[PDB]
């Protein structure tokens, strides 16, 4: 579905 | 001002002992899930659902996933090439 998401 | 529609504008996080505290997701025109209200994020006047399209220079579209993180990472604050829309215009 994403492959691409970044939490900080 | 003038020319209205969809404009960049670059966003300036420093790190706190929460941290930037802040969700985004998706590549090259990355775009910004949600910021912490009490945190860097809020504190460095960034908004829920924003267009990230640059990193400290840096542009999105060629580094990798944990790439783009080591680059943030590597540094206390940095700045956030983004782009919305004016809410009710």
């Amino acid at each position: 579905v994403e492959n691409k998401v970044t939490d900080l | 001002g003038s020319h209205m529609g969809l404009v960049q504008r670059c966003v300036i996080i420093q790190k706190d002992d929460n941290g930037f505290g802040l969700t985004v997701s998706g590549d090259n025109p990355v775009f910004v899930q949600s910021v912490k209200e009490d945190g860097a994020a809020m504190r460095a006047g960034v908004q829920t659902g924003d267009r990230i399209i640059k990193v400290n220079g840096t542009l999105v579209t060629h580094s990798n996933h944990l790439e783009v993180v080591k680059l943030i990472k590597s540094g206390s604050y940095v700045a956030l090439t983004v782009q919305g829309r004016p809410p009710g215009s």
